């Protein structure tokens, strides 16, 4: 028998229901077979000649996908946007009404009948992209365990102790300022304490936001953005996972966006969740309104390589599983291990040697005392892993051209040359803003740099 | 320290009935 | 490989607009996506790379950077050796002077025309630059030389040769067109400031290390 269908929009206590059927709405009477109050919104019925409802299939799985922007107060209607960006009312389904609709979800609507009757599953690379995998762990980093466990006291303390700030009253500071040398593993302590932070909790997201490309100097701009990324520290915070916003590169910026900065921190204070790192390398330039008691009351200075880190980061690079030279095997009976903390030893020592292989900068003063600064000053982790970097190239054209695998002495020697020749350009032009940055480190004003 | 204007750009949009 | 030309147009910025703004992260995923492959390489190249945003120049995805710095007075010499070739016709009075031996009148031609381009001459003044702490300074042609540049000098002096042919019936090249190519393209490029690169001033003014207050085009 020749059978129709239709869409059931809402039941009544005279035993006829509504169904919207070739593009009109009808009101049709139930057989008495079907039970009208097992009846479902939204849920498909089967019509006849006759224009009777004897039968209810499922809901319908093909159709138009609009994305959801509302939820109406009434709790049965929601707003959503078509894909004109034409936006529609439409009643919700039976099985719309643990889980928690969200705005943004994808529905599958009707226009015609006015009715979305099912949620389509989608995967956001925003939420990856923003966040970092919280894979640098303490013994990552290296030489700056003093500043773990200062990290640790400023961070995780509050925590096994919020019952006692509860009962006095109180606001656990969160306010972490790490100041110290140039670009060298300033920003990996703050990886280290959100994965740190992370393990306690046993999901992690990190925003970090650099200085300079902040500044959107025309007008007011850069407070729209900071707003902007307050805004999106806030909505992370709704969460339940730990959000650590980080500042990068903050001594070029500070009747300003000062205020603005120091609204959106007293805004974020009452989320104690959120940790806020701010880093710049000249504490002097920063702003002391920043400093001052309150939001960020912690500061930690860093430094490095104590050649012992520097030793620790080429254990951590160069590890016993990297090719080894046989003749170098020779002088240690075969011992992998024993041959790789050599060979570190050696390296780390002839380039925290003062010889003639290291001048790399010459220093004037105003009373003309020319010294030569070595290769130990101005070391820095990115350095020595491009070093690491630059060794392992030389290794494999040596392998490729010799053909004898293996590293030797010589490999990480021609690599220090090369990377400081390449770092001898990037920090120093010599005339401008490298007398503050080798004066901030030294302890004094230098009149004349030159490089050699 | 400047205001701008803004020119639009249409983009393109076509319906069947 | 993937090459990426003129990245000023896209995947500069989005936060100055005065979607467009909808085509960095979707490149971005894609690269992370890749990044995998052993096999893929993208490439880019831009003249201005300030425009370009960081992100996609942080480390990860773009972390090799390549600067083409102009050409000095040994690569000019290599410039014109790939360009001067032994193929094009030599005028006998030239050729004579070497007693035939073709390698050795043009690279004798290369050295001469190199020499002539960097001299510092009082004709070879393109710019003065003022310094409100300091006293000035002045920048010559040689200071924004580019193979291209030596390209069209080259063309140049082909062309009067092809000229000279015509005007005079004796085919070959001379000096004196090479000579010639040079001052006018030297006259052709006084007028333009279009030579300078925002580079150029960068560099220019690390250099110096103050701010420039004043560009003046010299001219006799
Ligand atoms: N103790 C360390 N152990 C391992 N790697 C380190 C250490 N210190 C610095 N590094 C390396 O130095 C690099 C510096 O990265 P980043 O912090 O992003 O730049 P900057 O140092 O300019 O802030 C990091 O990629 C990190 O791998």
């Amino acid at each position: 028998p020749p059978s129709g269908y239709g869409v059931l929009l809402a039941t009544h206590d005279d035993d006829t229901v509504d169904v919207f059927t070739s593009g009109r709405k009808m009101r049709l009477t139930c057989s008495p077979n079907i039970d009208a109050a097992s009846l479902k919104k939204g849920q498909t019925v089967r019509l006849n000649e006759a224009l009777t409802v004897v039968e209810a299939g499922t809901f319908e799985a093909v159709g138009e996908i609009s994305t959801l922007r509302e939820i109406l107060a009434d709790g049965h209607r929601a707003l959503v946007v078509g894909h004109a960006d034409e936006e529609r009312v439409v009643w919700l389904a039976d099985p719309l009404i643990p889980r928690k609709l969200r705005p943004g979800d994808s529905l599958l609507v009707d226009t015609k009948a006015g009715y979305a009757f099912e949620r389509i599953p989608k995967a956001e690379v925003e939420d990856l992209v923003l966040e970092e995998v919280p894979d640098v762990s303490y013994a990552d980093i290296g030489g700056l365990s003093r500043q773990i466990e200062q990290i640790r006291d400023a961070v995780e303390l509050p925590f096994l102790h919020k019952e006692l700030y509860r009962e006095y009253s109180l606001r656990p500071p969160k306010g972490v300022l790490l100041y110290g040398p140039p670009g060298c593993g300033k920003t990996l302590i703050a990886k280290a304490v959100a994965n740190s932070l992370a393990k306690k909790m046993a999901k992690s997201y990190f925003l970090n936001i650099k200085g300079p490309e902040l500044l959107n100097k025309f007008v007011g701009e850069t407070e729209r953005h900071i707003r902007l990324i307050f805004q999106r520290a806030r909505e992370k915070a709704s969460e339940g996972t730990p959000v650590i916003v980080f500042f990068d590169e903050m001594d070029s910026i500070f009747t300003t966006v000062v205020p603005q900065l120091l609204s959106e921190i007293d805004g974020v204070e009452g989320l104690e969740n959120v940790i806020v790192i701010g880093a710049s390398n000249r504490e002097d330039m920063i702003d002391p309104a920043i400093l001052r008691p309150g939001r960020l009351d912690v500061k930690i200075k860093i430094e490095r390589p104590d050649a012992e880190a520097a030793q620790d980061i080429y254990s951590k690079y160069l590890t016993e599983f990297l090719p080894v030279h046989a003749d170098d095997l020779a002088e240690f009976d075969g011992d992998r291990s024993a041959c790789i903390k050599a060979m570190i030893e050696k390296v780390v020592d002839r380039m925290y040697a003062e010889i003639d292989d290291n001048r790399f900068l010459e220093v004037t003063y105003a009373n003309g005392d020319k010294e030569v600064m070595y290769f130990k000053d101005f070391n820095s982790g990115a350095m020595i892993q491009n070093v690491v970097d630059r060794a392992k190239k030389n290794a494999i054209k040596s392998v490729l051209e010799t053909g004898q695998p293996g590293l030797r002495i010589q490999h990480l020697l021609d690599s220090i040359v090369d990377e400081f020749a390449e770092n001898e350009d990037l920090p120093n032009t010599t005339n401008p803003d490298d007398w503050a940055r080798i004066s901030g480190k030294k302890g004094e004003r230098i009149v004349y740099i030159r490089t050699l | 320290g400047s205001m701008a204007q803004e020119q639009t750009k249409r983009g393109g949009g076509g319906g069947d009935d | 490989i993937v090459f990426f030309d003129e990245m000023d147009s896209i995947f500069r910025t989005r936060g100055t607009g005065v979607v467009e703004t909808t085509v960095v992260p979707q490149l971005l995923s894609e690269i992370d996506g890749v990044e995998g492959l052993e096999n893929v390489i993208v490439i880019g190249a831009s003249n201005r790379e300030d425009m370009i945003d960081p992100a996609i120049l942080r480390p990860g995805r773009l972390d090799v950077k390549i600067k083409i710095e102009r050409p000095d007075a040994e690569a000019a010499q290599d410039i014109y050796s790939k360009y001067l070739t032994e193929f094009l016709p030599v005028h006998a009075d030239d050729l004579a002077e070497f007693d035939g031996d073709r390698s050795a009148c043009i690279k004798a031609m290369i050295e001469k025309v190199v020499d002539r381009m960097y001299a510092e001459i009082d004709d070879n003044r393109f710019l003065e630059v003022t310094y409100a702490n300091g006293d000035k300074e002045v920048m010559y042609f040689k200071d924004f030389n580019s193979g291209a540049m030596i390209q069209n000098v080259v063309d140049r002096a082909k062309k009067n040769a092809i000229k000279s042919v015509l005007e005079t019936g004796q085919p070959g090249l001379r000096i004196q067109h090479l000579l010639d190519s040079i001052v006018d393209e030297f006259a052709e490029n006084e007028d333009l400031p279009n030579t300078t690169n925002p580079d150029d001033w960068a560099r220019i003014s690390g250099k110096k290390g103050e701010r420039i207050v004043y560009i003046r085009t010299l001219v006799t």
